[PDB]
RNA sequence: GUAAGGCGUGGGAAUCUGCCGAACAGUUCGGGCUAAAUCCCGAAGAAAGCUAGAAAGCGCUGUUUGAUGAGCCUGCGUAGUAUUAGGUAGUUGGUUAGGUAAAGGCUGACCAAGCCGAUGAUGCUUAGCUGGUCUUUUCGGACGAUCAGCCACACCGGGACUGAGACACGGCCCGGACUCCCACGGGGGGCAGCAGUGGGGAAUCUUGGACAAUGGGCGCAAGCCUGAUCCAGCAAUAUUGCGUGAGUGAAGAAGGGCAAUUCCGCUCGUAAAGCUCUUUCGUCGAGUGCGCGAUCAUGACAUGACUCGAGGAAGAAGCCCCGGCUAACUCCGUGCCAGCAGCCGCGGUAAAACGGGGGGGGCAAGUGUUCUUCGGAAUGACUAGGCGUAAAGGGCACGUAGGCGGUUCAUCGGGUUGAAAGUGAAAGUCGUCAAAAAGUGGCGGAAUGCUUUCGAAACCACUGAACUUGAGUGAGACAGAG
RNA sequence: CAUAGUCAAAAGAAGAGUUUGAUUCUGGCUCAGAAGGAACGCUAGCUAUAUGCUUAACACAUGCAAGUCGAACGUUGUUCU
């Protein structure tokens, strides 16, 4: 709603290891394992943000509940 | 092509160098531009279909031979003011104004074969549209000829218009004669310096200067300098009572108080005298929202252009039948 | 009328007849000459018009008018017909198309001869 | 096809919902399809297993949920026609059984006689609806083509099966017409998918390239499909685009037209040619490519674009018009003929109107003609018209519906009105900026409306108490070819 | 402080010819504007973006427009060590 409150509160982040981190292995067969070990986690990790973003729409209707 | 439309708009609407022929022409016609204008009283269809028509003519040829008619209906609007307006802010047209070319066909040519640059960038669009910050230069290889072209077009002008009409009123013959002995004298750097430090353009100047001030009192300048001073012009006049009863109750005073007075009743109220001397016709610089530095050449837009200082010879009153602008505000109205 | 009136009751429209209904809203119908002949004018004017009875294509009987001078139409020629009255002539209201299918165009027309189907003169 | 079982907009209850997100519990045992199973059957409680190659990773089942869709219902709004006045008989309602995932005459039986209709039912004709498109000083009119939302249909009729979902365009069964094979017993087919062909028509395109991008199906992925799409091809069909040069040039050349045959006689005309300059667009020759669309990688477009070089004003101007309306005039030919014409009108021997020469005007890669829509047209008039003599007061009343119509005080909160919330898809219109140079986008405004909540109380409606000025009675006087 | 602040949401309103000996009125016809999924004539240089069977929901040759999964499951048979 204003330039303040985004300035402050962004969470501007650093750079990311993930990016680059493939090192490439001696055997296709493990290195598809490795793809497939990516995905799972990739996968996790979307479902813990899906978890935090459930929390913050509770708490923020929680809010807009008690107001009106 | 070009000399033809003198006959139809009964005037010399073409900027070349007539032939002899062409003056005689041009002769007979402001002869017929002269009587068609005693004849205006009789004319049922004078305002709404020949003088429009004319206007509109003489808009399309001022502005490159575009079609104007077709392009001011594209607009809804009835008023030729903001479809002016934007026309003066092209980049053919301020071409034109800065005074970098000599016609609006130069200028397309220029501007369509990739030789002008705007913000240092190559615009090839003839019809953009200039809002105030951009700035204007050509290309290094090109600006050379171009710098001399704007010397040789600045200094034949001067030759060309303010020499041949401003007191050196000659015949055609004898003056086409005379420009090689003036042309030779501009073919250095030294000339042209000598030629700006000289007496006879200083009178030249001066004598403008003196009919600038005589053009005036057409305004009544003459009426306000005495309102202006109106206290001081009286206490003259009880000054003169006052020593012509004082001093003779009982003469150099009397004719000097006489002189002085007399000289200032006639200098504040000579009406003012239109002479039969043509006015001569001045280039303007568009110096209200164009600045420009002549050297390179090179030139920033910094304001917006002024529905009064557009450079056409159509009078206020044809072009009002366009345009319906409250004239004498000073205002784009 | 009232403006309860005009509630129960609106405006209708003018009614105007149709002027080339045999066209059927198309710009122009193909037809072919069943009887070529000449009309005389209405009064005060005096010629020989040159006319052709056409059946169109959806089996309308018209009379269209052959424009210019002198043509090569005979019967069961094709014509294209487009709208547009002769003003000298009742019942005729169509216009025979110059320069398309059977009716040729007039060479040696030189001004307005686009009307006519007469192509530019290429010059030598 | 469909005139309301549809659509637009706002609501509702009596339902279901594969894949997707989040919890919990399970995933046991026999038999069958020549062989097996995550296929089929049975038992418990419903199920189904695979993988130590995918071993705590997938998958399935049951129960609670979110999300998304779907079915069902409903208020309001949404053609013409009365030279169509009655329509209905499962019709309208009730009860009880059945059917459905689910309310319901959805339908079997029984009972009642209802229901719809002059606020236009039913009949007939036409039509998909919306966002919107064109036009227009607001309103309206015409249209509903592209694109998007909803609906309907898939050769013509009728059905159901499987399925989370269909009564299913490229599924199945049946009937019909047409058609192709047939070895003659019988089989097969459905471009209103993309191309394409006949045919009809005034008229409407390539039997193209790639899945690189975006979207979609299947798969753990690798991938594989995708005439969705993306991108090329054809067509002045459209678009406020660009170009066809910029200067100079008088032998005012030749030639054309006109001319007491006036001023270089006037004009074509500085026009051309010639001379100098610049090469956009197009042409030709090359070169880089994580320029860019696309990135971890992948480029159809791309023989493009970009950048550089060659060259030479070179390759690029028509169409209509010139009597008036309407800007622009002379000569020759013709002689009410030939012809022209949007309207008025021209042509019968000096035609600015027909046809040619010459000149000129308007638009311009267009310009005319026809068709079609709106405007001008206040020429269906809400905005904004009329009816004595021009179209138009019903012969005159009475009355149904409807429309319209006094005062005060009090109450109320349906209309009205103020604010808040929800909704009013995107695209388009309007504003603004940036982008781009015939191309795009963001944020707003608008969307005049509907629903809910809470205020206001003057007006309209409704309720109560009153008033007398409009209407109507009585008493007393009258007049009258009623 | 500031990637703040500015309160924009339109424009669009034209007349002419033609009834009479002439006039004013009434009243139609016609014209100048914008436009289209258009068609036709004459004439055409270029790029881009749109648009392109409105008629027969007429009949359709030919190719393509919906498959994918061996990480659900056996089955037979190919090679080589
Ligand atoms: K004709
Ligand atoms: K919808
Ligand atoms: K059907
Ligand atoms: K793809
Ligand atoms: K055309
Ligand atoms: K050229
Ligand atoms: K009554
Ligand atoms: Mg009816
Ligand atoms: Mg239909
Ligand atoms: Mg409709
Ligand atoms: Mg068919
Ligand atoms: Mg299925
Ligand atoms: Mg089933
Ligand atoms: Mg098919
Ligand atoms: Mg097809
Ligand atoms: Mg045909
Ligand atoms: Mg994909
Ligand atoms: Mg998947
Ligand atoms: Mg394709
Ligand atoms: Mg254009
Ligand atoms: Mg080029
Ligand atoms: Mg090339
Ligand atoms: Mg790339
Ligand atoms: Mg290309
Ligand atoms: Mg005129
Ligand atoms: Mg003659
Ligand atoms: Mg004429
Ligand atoms: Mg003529
Ligand atoms: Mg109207
Ligand atoms: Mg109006
Ligand atoms: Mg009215
Ligand atoms: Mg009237
Ligand atoms: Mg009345
Ligand atoms: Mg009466
Ligand atoms: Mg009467
Ligand atoms: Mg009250
Ligand atoms: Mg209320
Ligand atoms: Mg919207
Ligand atoms: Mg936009
Ligand atoms: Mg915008
Ligand atoms: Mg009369
Ligand atoms: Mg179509
Ligand atoms: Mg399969």
């Amino acid at each position: 709603t204003h330039h303040r409150h985004h300035q402050e509160t962004h969470s501007f982040l650093e750079p990311e290891s993930y990016i680059g981190s493939w090192e490439a292995p001696k055997d296709p067969k493990d290195a598809e394992r490795m793809l497939a070990q990516l995905r799972r986690d990739y996968a996790k990790k979307v479902s813990l943000y899906r978890k935090d973003y459930v929390h913050e729409i509770e708490m923020l209707r929680v809010e807009k509940q008690r107001k009106d | 092509l070009r000399f033809q439309t003198c006959r139809l708009l009964l005037g010399n609407v073409w900027n070349r160098e007539l032939t002899i022929i062409q003056r005689r022409i041009l002769r007979r016609l402001r002869n017929r531009k002269r009587s068609i204008k005693k004849r205006k009283i009789y004319s049922k269809k004078y305002l709404t279909s020949y003088i429009q028509l004319q206007t509109t003519r003489k808009l399309s040829l001022f502005y490159g031979d575009l079609p104007i008619t077709e392009m001011h209906r594209g607009t809804k609007r009835t008023s030729y003011i903001p479809f002016l307006l934007n026309l003066e802010t092209r980049f053919d047209v301020i071409l034109l104004r800065l005074h970098f070319l000599e016609t609006i066909p130069q200028a397309r040519q220029l501007i369509s074969h990739r030789r002008v640059c705007v913000n240092k960038g190559m615009v090839s669009i003839t019809h953009l549209k200039l809002s105030h910050g951009d700035i204007i230069s050509f290309q290094e290889n090109n600006a050379i000829i171009r710098g001399e072209e704007i010397r040789r077009s600045f200094y034949k002008e001067i030759l060309v218009e303010k020499i041949i009409g401003k007191l050196l009123h000659q015949p055609l013959r004898m003056w086409r004669r005379s420009k090689t002995e003036w042309f030779h004298l501009l073919k250095t750097k030294r000339g042209c310096r000598l030629l700006l430090k000289s007496r006879f353009l200083q009178q030249l100047r001066s004598s403008m200067q003196e009919e600038d001030l005589e053009r005036t009192k057409k305004f009544g300048s003459e009426k306000v300098c005495l309102g202006s001073s109106f206290a001081e012009h009286k206490r003259m006049k009880r000054n003169l009572l006052k020593s012509l009863f004082l001093s003779k109750r009982r003469p150099i005073v009397y004719n000097s108080s006489l002189s002085l007075y007399s000289n200032s009743t006639y200098c504040f109220a000579s009406p003012h005298k239109l002479t039969m001397k043509r006015r001569i016709k001045r280039i303007e610089l568009p110096t209200h929202y164009l600045e420009v530095n002549y050297r390179t050449p090179k030139a920033v837009v910094f304001y917006g252009p002024n529905i009064g200082h557009i450079p056409h010879d159509i009078r206020l009153k044809d072009l009002n039948l366009l345009l319906w602008s409250r004239n004498g505000r000073g205002q784009n109205i | 009328p009232t403006f309860n009136q005009l509630i129960r009751h609106g405006r209708e429209e003018k009614r105007r007849t149709d002027r080339t209904r045999a066209l059927d809203k198309c710009p122009q119908k193909l037809g072919a000459c069943l009887r070529v002949s000449t009309r005389t004018p209405k009064k005060p004017n005096s010629a020989l018009r040159k006319i052709a009875k056409v059946r169109l294509s959806n089996r309308h009987d018209i009379f269209a008018y052959i424009p210019g001078e002198g043509h090569n139409l005979q019967e069961h020629s094709q014509v294209l017909i487009r709208g547009g009255r002769v003003k000298d002539l009742p019942g005729v209201k169509f216009h025979c198309i110059r320069g398309v299918k059977d009716l040729m165009g007039i060479p040696g027309r030189r001004r307005g001869r686009s009307k006519y189907g007469a192509e530019k003169p290429k010059s030598i």
